[PDB]
This record gives C-alpha cells, sequence and structure tokens, in this order.
RNA sequence: CGUAAAGCGCACGCAGGCGGUUUGUUAAGUCAGAUGUGAAAUCCCCGGGCUCAACCUGGGAACUGCAUCUGAUACUGGCAA
C-alpha cells in the first residue's frame, strides 16, 4: 500500500494551526506533511471507504478545480460512480429536490437532443437548447444518472470545497478530504493529510481511490 | 355554599359527562352535549394556556362539588402530605363522605348523596355524621340509619350501582346497606382522564 | 494490535533521507471521531 | 407519537417603495415525549404557511435528551442571547412549572415535574434555545461515569 | 500579583481543556498536589507529575473522553476575597452528586463526598462539574 | 460599566483589603463532639379531642445563636527559621 512518492506537502501561504498535527514542515518557508501520518490516515479511508462501497454505495467525487478534472471524471467514470468536475452547485445535495427537476431537464432535452426533434422548427432556438445543454451537461454531468442523494463523498480539497463539505456535515454523509495545510478539517469523517494541487498527487490519490471502490462483492 | 344550578350546562361546558344526573336514564340522550354552553355555544372556542389548567380545575370540582377555598385548601393539605400531589389531592376529595356515599351506591349522584349525608341519615363507625366533607379513614363502616333505611331513594340508587364500576377500595354490600372504605384509592384505580398536574400548575403559579 | 508497517529504522531512514534537519515535533492535542456504528 | 405545538406567532413588517408589507412569524417545538425535542422557527406571508414551515423544520434538526426517570438530572442553566435560564430536577415536583414558552419545549420533550425561573429576556425565540441549550449540555450518570472512568 | 495560586491552577485546567491541550504545567506546592491527587483519584485528569528541585513543577496530563473534554466545568469557590468554609451539613453537592466539591479538611483534602462520609466538614476549595 | 446609566484626567501613597514558597510550633479563624442556655405559645412532623373543619391539645423536631470544655490541624491567621 505504500510507494515512494511526490508530493511532500505545500502551502507556505495562509497555513491553518488546525493542520498542526500533520505537519513536518521545515523547507523554503513552506511546509512538509509528514507522509508518516498520511500513510495511516490514507489506509482508514480506503478502508470505511472500500467498506461503503461494498455495500453498493454511491460515492460523488467532487474536483472543481484544475487539473482535478478529468481526472475526477477519469476516475469516477473508471468506477461506475459519480463526479463533480465544474463549479459545484451551492446545494446540490441539501436541496436536492429542486437539483432533481433540473437533472430532469438534463436527460429530457438530450433525449429530445440526439434522438427527437432537435431541428424542428427554430434554428436559432435549436442552438439556445443545445448551450443549455452545455451548460447543464457541465453542471451537473456526474451527478445525472445518480438518482439519490450518496451514500459518502470524496472531496479532493476542503478549503476550495468547503460548500459541498458543509452540506454533507448537514445532511450526515461521510466526508473524505485531501486537506492541505491551508485547509481546516471541518467535518471531514476521514481526513488525509495531502496535497490538493499538484496532479501527479491527485492522479496517484484518485487513482488509489478509484482503485479501491470498484471491488465490491463482485 | 354550594352550586344549586342547571347541572347539564355544568357538564356542557366541560365537554365530558361529570356524571351529574345518573339518575334513571342511561347515557343523556337530552343534554345537547358539546353543542351550545350557552348562546355562541357553537363556536370553537380555541382555548388558551391557563384556559386548559382553569378548566380541568373546573372540572373536577364540578365533579366532586366543591367550592373555590375549599378546594384551594384541599390543595394545600394535598401538598404539605408526603408523595404526589395530584394524586394526594384526589385521595383527599375521594374520601369525603358525600363521595363515598355515591361510590357505594347509596345516592344516584353526588348531590343525592350530600342530602342523605346532610339530612343526617348516614352513620360512621356508629356515630351520625352530618357534615358532606367529613374525611372517611381507611377500615371505616359507613352505613345508612334505620330512619332512611328501605326509603325509595336508596333502594333505587342501589339499582343503578351494578350499572357503574364497582370500586376495588370499597365493600359494597347493599344486603344490610352498610359500606367498609378499606384503603385509600390508587390513582390508577379512579378515573383515569382528569389530569391533576393541570391543577397543580394552576394553584403554583 | 499494530498494523503491518515499514520498519521503524526504515521510518528513521525516510527521516535521514529528508534533506536538512527535516524533523517536525510540534506536540497538540489529538482527537478522534468516534466509530461509526456497523448498523 | 410526534406531540407539536406552537408557541409563539408574530407579525413582523418590511417597508418597502409602496407602504409596508406584513409577514408572519410561527415558532413550533416538537418532540415525541421520551427526549428527542425539536424547534422551528418559519416564516411565511399567512399564518398557516408559516406555521407549517416551522413544524416542518421542526421535525428535523430535533435533538436528544437524557432524561431521568420523568424529570431532568441536575440542575442546569442553559443561557441564549439575552435569555439566561435556570432548570432543577425537583425530583417528582409536581407538574411542569416553567415560564411560558419553557412549558412547551419542557412539556413536549416528556419532561413533567421540573422548577424553572427564565432570567434575564424571555423573548420566546431566545428562550428556547435556551432550554435547548440546557436540556443539550445536561448529562446522565453513566455518561460522567463513561468519562471519568468510574 | 498572584494572590490565588489555586485559582491559576484550575484556570490552567479550563484553558487546557478550552485548547485540546495535552498537559499542562504550572509551579507547584503542597495544596496543589494535593488537589491534583483528589482530581486524578475522582478520575478528572489522567495523570500529575511534579519535577524540578529547587523550583518544582506540577505537570497534569488532561483527560478527554471523546472529542469533549472530561473536566466541564471546574470553579474556584473560598477564593482569598471571601472564604467559604461549611460544616459537615452544609457541605454541597454539585451537579446533584455528578462532580465532586473539593473540601480541605482538618483530615485532608478530600471531596464532599467522602468528607460527609468521614463526618467532617471544611473550607470548599472548589466545584468540579 | 467600549457604544444603552456607569472606569476618577493621570499618578504617588497612608489607614484598609489581599498576598509566592518550605519546615517547625501555636490553634485565633475553621471543623468535630460534649455541656449549659436559646421561656411558653407560634411555624413544621407524628398522634389525640370537639359529628368534621377552623379550634384545642400530647410528644418530638426546630429555635440556623452564644458561652465553656474536649479534640483535629488540611486551609487562613500569629510566631520562629
Amino acid at each position: 500500500m505504500l510507494k515512494a512518492g511526490v508530493h511532500f506537502g505545500h502551502q507556505t501561504r495562509y497555513w491553518n494551526p488546525k493542520m498542526k498535527p500533520f505537519i513536518f514542515g521545515a523547507r523554503n518557508k513552506v511546509h512538509i506533511i509528514n507522509l508518516e501520518k498520511t500513510v495511516p490516515m490514507f489506509n482508514e479511508a480506503l478502508a470505511e471507504l472500500n467498506k461503503i462501497a461494498s455495500r453498493k454505495g454511491k460515492i460523488l467525487f467532487v474536483g472543481t478545480k484544475r487539473a482535478a478534472s478529468e481526472a475526477v471524471k477519469d476516475a469516477a467514470l473508471s468506477c461506475d460512480q459519480f463526479f463533480v468536475n465544474h463549479r459545484w452547485l451551492g446545494g446540490m445535495l441539501t436541496n436536492w429536490k429542486t437539483v432533481r427537476q433540473s437533472i430532469k431537464r438534463l436527460k429530457d432535452l438530450e433525449t429530445q437532443s440526439q434522438d427527437g426533434t432537435f431541428d424542428k422548427l427554430t434554428k436559432k432556438e435549436a442552438l439556445m437548447r443545445t448551450r443549455e445543454l452545455e451548460k447543464l451537461e457541465n453542471s451537473l454531468g456526474g451527478i445525472k444518472d445518480m438518482g439519490g442523494l450518496p451514500d459518502a463523498l470524496f472531496v479532493i480539497d476542503a478549503d476550495h470545497e468547503h460548500i459541498a463539505i458543509k452540506e454533507a456535515n448537514n445532511l450526515g454523509i461521510p466526508v473524505f478530504a485531501i486537506v492541505d495545510t491551508n485547509s481546516d478539517p471541518d467535518g471531514v469523517d476521514f481526513v488525509i493529510p495531502g496535497n490538493d494541487d499538484a496532479i501527479r498527487a491527485v492522479t496517484l490519490y484518485l487513482g488509489a481511490v478509484a482503485a479501491t471502490v470498484r471491488e465490491g462483492r463482485s | 355554599a354550594r352550586y344549586l344550578g342547571p347541572k347539564l350546562k355544568l357538564s356542557r361546558r366541560e365537554g365530558t359527562d361529570l356524571f351529574l344526573k345518573s339518575g334513571v336514564r342511561a347515557i343523556d340522550t337530552k343534554c345537547k352535549i358539546e353543542q351550545a354552553p350557552g348562546q355562541h355555544g357553537a363556536r370553537k372556542p380555541r382555548l388558551s394556556d391557563y384556559g386548559v389548567q382553569l378548566r380541568e380545575k373546573q372540572k373536577v370540582r364540578r365533579i366532586y362539588g366543591v367550592l373555590e377555598r375549599q378546594f384551594r385548601n384541599y390543595y394545600k393539605e394535598a401538598a404539605r402530605l408526603k408523595g404526589n400531589t395530584g394524586e394526594n389531592l384526589l385521595a383527599l376529595l375521594e374520601g369525603r363522605l358525600d363521595n363515598v356515599v355515591y361510590r357505594m351506591g347509596f345516592g344516584a349522584t353526588r348531590a343525592e348523596a350530600r342530602q342523605l349525608v346532610s339530612h343526617k341519615a348516614i352513620m360512621v363507625n356508629g356515630r351520625v355524621v352530618n357534615i358532606a366533607s367529613y374525611q372517611v379513614s381507611p377500615n371505616d363502616v359507613v352505613s345508612i340509619r334505620e330512619k332512611a333505611k328501605k326509603q325509595s331513594r336508596v333502594k333505587a340508587a342501589l339499582e343503578l350501582a351494578e350499572q357503574r364500576e364497582k370500586p376495588t377500595w370499597l365493600e359494597v354490600d347493599a344486603g344490610k346497606m352498610e359500606g367498609t372504605f378499606k384503603r385509600k384509592p390508587e390513582r390508577s384505580d379512579l378515573s383515569a382522564d382528569i389530569n391533576e398536574h393541570l391543577i397543580v400548575e394552576l394553584y403554583s403559579k | 494490535k499494530k498494523k503491518t508497517t515499514l520498519s521503524e529504522e526504515d521510518q528513521a531512514l525516510f527521516r535521514q533521507l529528508m534533506a536538512g534537519t527535516r524533523k517536525i515535533k510540534q506536540d497538540t492535542i489529538v482527537h478522534r471521531p468516534q466509530r461509526k456504528k456497523i448498523s | 407519537e410526534l406531540q407539536e405545538k406552537l408557541i409563539a406567532v408574530n407579525r413582523v413588517s418590511k417597508t418597502v417603495k409602496g407602504g409596508r408589507i406584513f409577514s408572519f412569524t410561527a415558532l413550533t417545538v416538537v418532540g415525541d415525549g421520551n427526549g428527542r425535542v425539536g424547534f422551528g422557527y418559519g416564516k411565511a406571508r399567512e399564518v398557516p404557511a408559516a406555521i407549517q414551515k416551522a413544524m416542518e423544520k421542526a421535525r428535523r434538526n430535533m435533538i436528544n435528551v437524557a432524561l431521568n426517570n420523568g424529570t431532568l438530572q441536575h440542575p442546569v442553566k442553559g443561557v441564549h442571547t439575552g435569555s439566561r435560564v435556570f432548570m432543577q430536577p425537583a425530583s417528582e415536583g409536581t407538574g411542569i412549572i416553567a415560564g411560558g414558552a419553557m412549558r412547551a419545549v419542557l412539556e413536549v420533550a416528556g419532561v413533567h415535574n421540573v422548577l424553572a425561573k427564565a432570567y434575564g429576556s424571555t423573548n420566546p425565540i431566545n428562550v428556547v434555545r435556551a432550554t435547548i441549550d440546557g436540556l443539550e449540555n445536561m448529562n446522565s450518570p453513566e455518561m460522567v461515569a463513561a468519562k471519568r472512568g468510574k | 500579583s498572584m494572590q490565588d495560586p489555586i485559582a491559576d491552577m484550575l484556570t490552567r485546567i479550563r484553558n487546557g481543556q478550552a485548547a485540546n491541550k495535552a498537559a499542562v504545567t504550572m509551579p507547584s506546592s503542597k495544596l496543589k498536589v494535593a488537589i491534583a491527587n483528589v482530581l486524578k483519584e475522582e478520575g478528572f485528569i489522567e495523570d500529575f507529575k511534579v519535577e524540578g528541585d529547587t523550583k518544582p513543577e506540577l505537570e497534569l496530563t488532561l483527560k478527554y473522553f471523546q472529542g469533549k473534554a472530561v473536566v466541564e466545568s471546574i470553579q474556584r469557590v473560598s477564593r482569598p476575597g471571601l472564604r467559604i468554609y461549611k460544616r459537615k451539613d452544609e457541605l454541597p453537592k454539585v451537579m446533584a452528586g455528578l462532580g465532586i466539591a473539593v473540601v480541605s479538611t482538618s483530615k485532608g483534602v478530600m471531596t464532599d463526598r467522602a468528607a460527609r462520609q468521614a463526618g467532617l466538614g471544611g473550607e470548599i476549595i472548589c466545584y468540579v462539574a
């Protein structure tokens, strides 16, 4: 489960004192996460996360910053699971009700789009409707086939995606976050002290998570 | 010093049968119960919190035929006695002599029992007691005197004693027309629907 | 029982690889969330 | 077994461009009768919509209370905004004898016979908030003995 | 100036519990070690350790049960401005018995349960709730 | 007691209040017990008599105090280091 890796921590600026148990913290004004603390934390997250993944649950990867996209689309979509990669709408969990009818409009407009009446009656309004499918497709992308509110939540940055953590704490959903030294372990049930903005680190990181999700009872 | 008015009106403001006209017939049938306690009685009250507490106290007094200074003194005595003040208050109301004469079937109502008690027709322990609020101790024998024995009332009253539920804390026996108050009634032995915490809280404000 | 892991000497070696003095020893109170019920 | 009851309805105002606009706020408390107390605020343009939003918010956001036999355990003081609130277990100290807007939350809370006395402000929206805070930080002899070993 | 070192000790423990502090050091004395022994005995702290030779330093390893802290509210009762001396009948119970009150009796520094059992009152130092 | 009423314009300082830490002694405060007293009635408790109640009444508790004697010595005070 342990591989020598490349991130070793980051974020000189705006570091958070609640990350003080997780910091080794030496070099050149920047903070180094104690990865000897990360490895048991991340193995625990794989443990409980595989435990809910084997109970046939829905996981909802969250990847708004770049380049977490399309790495969260690649990792969630490598499993049979769900994702948010563009702007996470304020309240797609806590009013999922209204977001249910927006997802319903995305389904009705893609069914109307590639099969039904798309060339019908107008060119301009048809262009309008297609770019409504671009907007509703990139905002409600992964979540469009969920049909429930999910059994866990896996966010890739705790301070950048504080809204989703705040809602999953509001609803009693287990939050699995890779925090950095600027972030805050709010209500993150399974904190992982890592590096949020390195693409090597998040592809290794989501590689491991997507690896352990796609083992159910099989 | 006692009510002396329309009785079924009092039973109709409370919404519940207060057993104020037990008498000959069955369940009311000529009361228009629930419908109109006065002219605007068809209106639902939308009653307050003071209104529910007050109205509970009035339910209990209008059952047992007690006025306010006497009831209030029962609350003070039930408060100072050891235990549960609601249950002590019902134990003080159930030891009243007119009540025990009603429970034994000697009177059809509690007012008729109160007139039997009042008109020197009732002895306790072989001594005539003239007083409606005499507090009957446990293991007492309360009976009817030789005068006003075999008068019609009490006979008819025992006739309607069998229609009711035969209280557990008595020895009702109607052959000799004498009874034995054996023990204090448990709270679970009486009526089940009066909320005495409301009258504890009414007097404790 | 402790989970299988790299040897303590190996951890020290990792510490040795760490460039510079390279040791962080801040001590703070630690709070652990209660385990979720199986049910 | 839900046991809902409303404490306070008010008419608030807004003062727009053309005159004023009057809205109604409810404030209800639900509770099962054995711990499990919630309150909800809810505001709307008419009174039944206000109480319905209040009940609907109060059915969620419901808190556990560690009751005794039928009552509190130790005397507890809860404060919220300007509203300071005392409670005393009154080990069968008969009847719920609390102030207005505290009688209700203690009534549906499932407690039966405590002694209360609110101090300070006694705004109903803050005297609950000072009863739940209060009943929330009241802990039981199996919780204190859990903490401190025995 | 420092005029109540006991209330200073209890302040150290309130602000250590409030800051999720692992352990608390302070200057040490006979009365602070007596109180600390009562607190360890009743289960409000994990351990204590007095070090130093010429300047002793008491150190209290604090307790945290869940994420929450064990010492819920520690108060100083008999302050120097106004000292409070209770008899064996006037001797209070805190949180209706769920929380001890450290009384200095002539036999030693005890709790309220232990000194009400010993049949002797004294000077009530602190409520630990 | 920042802004609702409320921090002296600022200091020095007497009387006053409070006082780090260790050991020994005292035991004034503090605590425990005992004795004397704290009138009777009244309040409270358990009973008794007026048909009940009010009322009257038997016994207790109480009168949270003060004084003296006997102890305890952790804290506070006195004294010595």
